[PDB]
RNA sequence: CGACUCUUAGCGGUGGAUCACUCGGCUCGUGCGUCGAUGAAGAACGCAGCUAGCUGCGAGAAUUAAUGUGAAUUGCAGGACACAUUGAUCAUCGACACUUCGAACGCACUUGCGGCCCCGGGUUCCUCCCGGGGCUACGCCUGUCUGAGCGUCGCUU
RNA sequence: CGCGACCUCAGAUCAGACGUGGCGACCCGCUGAAUUUAAGCAUAUUAGUCAGCGGAGGAAAAGAAACUAACCAGGAUUCCCUCAGUAACGGCGAGUGAACAGGGAAGAGCCCAGCGCCGAAUCCCCGCCCCGCGGGGCGCGGGACAUGUGGCGUACGGAAGACCCGCUCCCCGGCGCCGCUCGUGGGGGGCCCAAGUCCUUCUGAUCGAGGCCCAGCCCGUGGACGGUGUGAGGCCGGUAGCGGCCCCCGGCGCGCGCCCGGGUCUUCCCGGAGUCGGGUUGCUUGGGAAUGCAGCCCAAAGCGGGUGGUAAACUCCAUCUAAGGCUAAAUACCGGCACGAGACCGAUAGUCAACAAGUACCGUAAGGGAAAGUUGAAAAGAACUUUGAAGAGAGAGUUCAAGAGGGCGUGAAACCGUUAAGAGGUAAACGGGUGGGGUCCGCGCAGUCCGCCCGGAGGAUUCAACCCGGCGGCGGGUCCGGCCGUGUCGGCGGCCCGGCGGAUCUUUCCCGCCCCCGGGGUCGGCGGGGGACCGUCCCCCGGACCGGCGACCGGCCGCCGC
RNA sequence: GGCGACGUCGGCUACCCACCCGACCCGUCUUGAAACACGGACCAAGGAGUCUAACACGUGCGCGAGUCGGGGGCUCGCACGAAAGCCGCCGUGGCGCAAUGAAGGUGAAGGCCGGCGCGCUCGCCGGCCGAGGUGGGAUCCCGAGGCCUCUCCAGUCCGCCGAGGGGCACCACCGGCCCGUCUCGCCCGCCGCGCCGGGGAGGUGGAGCACGAGCGCACGUGUUAGGACCCGAAAGAUGGU
RNA sequence: GACCUGGGUAUAGGGGCGAAAGACUAAUCGAACCAUCUAGUAGCUGGUUCCCUCCGAAGUUUCCCUCAGGAUAGCUGGCG
RNA sequence: GUGGAGCCGCCGCAGGUGCAGAUCUUGGUGGUAGUAGCAAAUAUUCAAACGAGAACUUUGAAGGCCGAAGUGGAGAAGGG
């Protein structure tokens, strides 16, 4: 709220007259001449606890934070139960951690950017992104982002000959480079599980990027992977396993409800 | 996807020059495209309409198969009056109800010296969009 | 306005802050338009090293920080002395000139000197067209690269020793303790008071 | 019976809420960062075929030239359509021109009163004779010209 | 008495320059409150801020130590992070409040008076020319400036001269053109992909459906906006080290112009005053027995002076050299000229102002200061008939729509008009409990049950059981072929054609040096490289378990569709 | 078990009307409001606990004796990208890991065993170790005995188990250690024998130690400073007409 | 007539001017008007916007230029 | 039913987040109410004309007023 909506000459009235004893504006002649100026209550008036630029609009994570974040939302976009129950139409596709060799990344044009996602069977994803060209329901339309768009697949990579020309014209595509990620991208929403295809050597640069519970990331200097609360996860296993029911007592299924 | 830092992509903003143009760009915003023959014949996509063009409508209230000239260019309301298409008023009168170039199919051109030269620019540069092709 | 146990507190907001304030939100926006600064500053130069000249070995002042060592302003003429080079051809052969420092240490002193000369061994320069007074013929093989990268020849690069083993012998498990703190700090103070009574035993007569 | 009153509902009126729209603000950021005595900012007055405002301009007045552009401007008229002249319109603008006040500058600010210099005609003109042109503010620097001093001194008488 | 020189000054519409005024977001110099806080109020705080005044510039100011420090010492200024809400100030209350190290951003240094030297070696103006474009000169000749001191070499980091010693011929701009320009230099104009295909809905389509096994077409172009409604392809555009055009810029190479530096020794030279400092009085500061500044008074020295954060004396040490000047960058920017964006506002909001807004209007003035967006896709803005003096109607007419008729989208409520229903002497309205009437909905109307199993009465088709053909899954097994998990090693294998890590070791390795008598001593090391050892990760044979959601083949059992 | 067709059957709402009973007009300060207390004719829209800084505690997350890049730096010229990613000889620094005193400064391990000096109210050498002791203390361990279709022989298991044991966190208590001060005292040391250093034993003062729990981020409540939930004076000051 | 009036002129805010009433100074005067500092301060008034569930007060102690207000203990709730 | 171009559900995220009152702000409309009022300075009447239409216009006749310090005839200031 600029300055201020206090560039107006206002007194009270004051004393006695009748009126509420806001602020009115001076002179006569026009309207506006009696009229309650600035406070929170008047037509024209200065709004309540005008907004500061000096709002904290921007937040810290702590870097061992947005690295556990990134290989959660990496682990759940290999498994299809999760893939699929965010939309993905992941039904005709092969192998879910997708791998295509590192000929593709040499790619520069689009006719050959479709033809790949019809023979890896993710076509069927596009086309459910072209089912949601929605345009926006509200007063968005009119600060400049007027068309609702689903996110698709996400292509990722390293050493670029051409794959970002290649896919970028193909409508809900994302890439990202694999030495780079994004939180924002790999889970849109907050919601994980991304559908993703990898390149080869995007796929073998993990290894040596997050590392795995022996050695360390060799590209990031002292991180290595987050330990875990549970080993087996499986409790239909756990609870149906001889050890566990041997020491259990016995089930009590009577119910002994009111008697009158 | 715009990636020009020096080119706009509001909605207020493209509508404001779009309304507020200069004469001379309104003429180039005030384009209609060729037909099917006259596309192959001088290789070039559309054209800018000027007042003694051969044309017919393909879209609206008043279309099909109506070949018939152009009779006077409203750049102010960005409409077009055909000698043909016409509208009677409630007094008798009849007066030319317009349309925009977009909605609209040349036919046949009206050359003159300089329209010869706009389609040679226009059409020379079609061959280089072809040898970028290597 | 106090209340239960608390922090007494005083917020220095009692002097109009609003007017005086500063967002930085043109500071992504001034960090590359200072790495345009540096990366249209590297190309305009030359192959000379980018971020400017060779820096001294200096060690720090101060208690506190006397333990490492800082790049430092010049080269202090005495050591542009002895290397041999001179103070006015210096700094067009990428060496920074301090003429206010002093060396008053002998072990710092020939640190610089040895700097100094380790440089000059390993710059390559260019005649204008090729006459090379002090230098031959061609350039090193095309010295190898372009230009460097923070520092031309490391500046900190601050280094401890080995020490490696040692035995527990006699005079060194026995001797130097903390009675030969207390008594050396002692005398420290009474210095200049047992001066002061050696004084009044000698005109005593 | 009718009328009045009251509450509902339909329709109609009054009024302009809501919703949908947006050539407008607002915030942040980037790039440059440029007035004036060679008359600025600002003000007044005037300018269009019909034209009050707004906007744009200055007696060349709703714009001239040039370049670029390539058939319009348009509320109605009128007019040249001419473009292998020069070509409508629009944009750019580097050429020209730019009334009166204003630091505002002959002096005053009362459209008041001049002074010299020159030019076209009237006394073929000095001594205050029509129109037009030029010049006439203050402070100050360098140089010039004029010259003041019982200031300092010389050569003299 | 006259004339001359100079020195102090006058005059001029003298020849030629300059300055004034505006804007003022940011910057510099001054000046300066009070509200407020202290629960009162004087000091304090607000605040060295607002208002006031004066100067700029695209930046300004500051800036190369009369500095910090107190130890192994740093080294102009400015900005940032910390120092630090710390030292300190304070009716020691409320409150206020720096710096130095350290890490960065950026980095650049110089000139003068003096003291000496050079025959004033210097500068300005006028006149004609070398010879010129878009005009400034080095050349020539006259008038001045100036010895009361122009210029060169010199600046405290020392300097100069004379020696002696070993090198070396340079830099600068101007002119013409060629070759580039890292986002691929800038400005300007005009150009560059692909459906308007078939059916269909509509006032009108940009809707909906469809294009063979080549996925209907284009995509380095699926931003955006305008088009009779929701558009990758109809149209501007957007994409692309797209192309061509016009003008402009920073830098190679012919002619001008300028050109002896360094080291060692010897001698000589070497510095800014009514300023420092002191007293006192004001203001200011965190600066406290006075941080800074200023007035008045007193007023220096030259192994001197300043500073060393408790007044003073004595003493030692450290550090700098003041009273002259210039200087880029990092930094600031709520004004200006252009831009771009938004988890922003959506016409009582957002600028006071989406509109003929700083407008109409108000006030003698300084000044105050509004309200006011929307017909339709297209005016196609209701010709004509008829009543009336006309406003105003009734027909007709346009249009999808006048239920869009010129402040016309949608058209709420309050309030009013009428119609329909009901009611009415304890003002009305309300809560609970029924009743009556009405609007309407559902069933459909003495016509309502639904599927399961069985035996009835016929009707019509084909499988099941059974077995064979067949691919496919389920489960258990030798884990047989492939398999990985974990301790145990070994081949020290790959360690020298293996990764990394170690404040492990090795004074016999390899490189430039210190400690003593050309050589040398491990004679103790320095700066670096090397190669052993340990810790963890890469294969091969054996061995251990499980063959774990890691699996295929064989056979088995029991399903399954054909 | 029974009853009923083209006008009847069922149904209730912001429908209307009637009756019987109940029922004063809301908001608001207040011991007390239907008040002869105040505000309110009606309708529409606008309209009041925000944000920043600091602190406290609670809770959620990551790492953990450490933690944290916030400020810089690097990465083709990329819409979204003012994002994200990385650095580590960028961890400087911040907070934590140590306290105490005005300061100079000093600065947190004990018990046992075996012996010896007048085993002298005092101590010394060497080993073993190692955060002392008491009372409670979840959980865990041991557990005689106890519980099964014929008797003597053996196995897993489970439930019951008096009693006994090692005892978490934590509470109370006792002892110990470090710093400041006090009293009483004797002994030892030497880059130099002193208006020198160190030690002892008792008592008290401390925001201490006694095998570390912090840091960063997020959210919530609270308090404060700011216009500070909204509106409200009589004033005071500066500059002008 | 110490008369009444026009126009010109002078005096400007802690100032003016007053045959004096604290009169007048542009409908404003026991200190004008205009803009700002300024959203000045208020222990004092008035207001403070959805539903349901569960728990549920106090007007007393001590100190205060304290008596229309706070700090403190009590009573309360939430988390454990 | 009107209307004519956009909108909503779930999972997280973020607020200029929900009104009956503030002598609230702005806009609108009631009851009062077809009421109070259209009452200072003596006064109008007849015919005709023009007109859709005459208590009020013009014309004519009458009766009256201002009564020369005017309800007359000219200006200054101010208006424009
Ligand atoms: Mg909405
Ligand atoms: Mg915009
Ligand atoms: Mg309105
Ligand atoms: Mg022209
Ligand atoms: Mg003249
Ligand atoms: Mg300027
Ligand atoms: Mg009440
Ligand atoms: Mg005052």
């Amino acid at each position: 709220s600029e300055l201020a909506g206090h560039q107006t000459s206002a007194e009270s009235w004051g004393t006695g007259r009748a009126v509420a004893r806001i602020p009115r504006v001076r002179g006569g002649g026009t309207h506006r001449s009696g009229q309650g100026a600035f406070g929170n209550m008047c037509r024209g008036g200065r709004m309540f606890a005008p907004t500061k630029t000096w709002r904290r609009w921007h937040r810290r994570v702590n870097t061992t934070q947005k690295r556990y974040a990134i290989c959660s939302a990496l682990a759940a976009s290999a498994l299809p139960a999760l893939v699929m129950s965010k939309g993905h139409r992941i039904e005709e596709v092969p192998e879910l951690p997708l791998v295509v060799e590192d000929k593709v990344e040499g790619y520069k044009k689009t006719k050959e950017a479709v033809l790949l996602l019809k023979k890896l069977k993710a076509w069927n994803d596009i086309k459910k992104v072209y089912a949601s060209q929605r345009m926006r329901a509200g007063k968005g339309k009119m600060r400049n982002r007027r068309r609702i768009q689903r996110r698709g697949p996400c292509i990722i990579y390293n050493e670029d000959n051409g794959i970002i020309k290649a896919f970028r014209n193909i409508p809900g595509i994302t890439l990202l480079n694999v030495s780079k990620l994004n939180i924002l991208k790999l889970a849109p929403g907050g919601h994980v599980g991304r559908f993703c295809i990898w390149t080869e050597s995007a796929f073998r640069k993990l290894d040596e990027l997050y590392g795995t519970w022996r050695k360390a990331a060799s590209l990031k200097s002292n991180y290595n992977l987050p330990m875990h609360k549970m080993i087996n996860t499986d409790l239909s296993r756990i609870l149906k396993s001889p050890e566990i029911q041997r020491a259990l007592r016995a089930p009590r299924k009577k119910i002994h409800r009111r008697v009158l | 996807m715009k990636f020009n830092p020096f080119v706009t992509s509001d909605r207020s903003k493209n509508r404001k020059r779009h309304f507020n143009a200069p004469s001379h760009i309104r003429r180039k915003i005030m384009s209609s495209p060729l037909s099917k023959e006259l596309r192959q014949k001088y290789n070039v996509r559309s054209m800018p309409i000027r007042k003694d063009d051969e044309v017919q409508v393909v879209r609206g209230h008043y279309k099909g198969q109506q070949i018939g000239k152009v009779v006077q260019v409203y750049r102010k309301k960005y409409v077009i009056y055909i000698e043909r298409v016409q509208r009677e008023k409630a007094n008798g009168t009849t007066v030319h109800v317009g349309i925009h170039p977009s909605k609209v199919v040349i036919t046949r051109l009206k050359l003159d010296k300089d329209r010869k030269k706009i389609l040679e620019r226009k059409a020379k540069s079609r061959q280089v969009g072809k040898e970028k092709g290597k | 306005a106090p209340s239960r146990n608390g922090m007494v507190l005083k917020p220095h907001f009692h002097k109009d802050w609003q007017r005086r304030v500063a967002t930085w939100f043109n500071q992504p926006a001034r960090k590359i338009r200072r790495r345009k600064a540096r990366q249209a500053k590297a190309r305009r130069i030359a192959p000379r090293p980018a971020s400017g000249p060779i820096r001294p070995i200096v060690r720090c002042p101060t208690v506190r920080y006397h333990t490492k060592v800082r790049a430092g302003r010049g080269f202090s003429l005495e050591e542009l002395r002895v290397a041999g080079i001179h103070k006015k051809v210096a700094r067009t052969i990428g060496i920074s000139v301090d003429p206010r420092r002093r060396n008053k240490s002998t072990e710092s002193l020939q640190a610089n000197v040895q700097r100094l000369k380790e440089y000059r061994s390993k710059l390559i320069l260019f005649p204008r067209k090729p006459s090379a007074p002090k230098k031959g013929d061609s350039s090193a093989e095309e010295l190898k690269l372009a230009t460097q990268l923070t520092g031309p020849v490391m500046p900190v690069r601050n280094v401890y020793k080995k020490e490696k083993a040692r035995v527990i012998t006699e005079e060194e498990k026995n001797f130097k303790a903390f009675a030969s703190l207390r008594m050396a700090r002692a005398n420290a103070r009474l210095f200049g008071i047992r001066a002061k009574r050696a004084k009044e035993a000698a005109e005593q007569d």
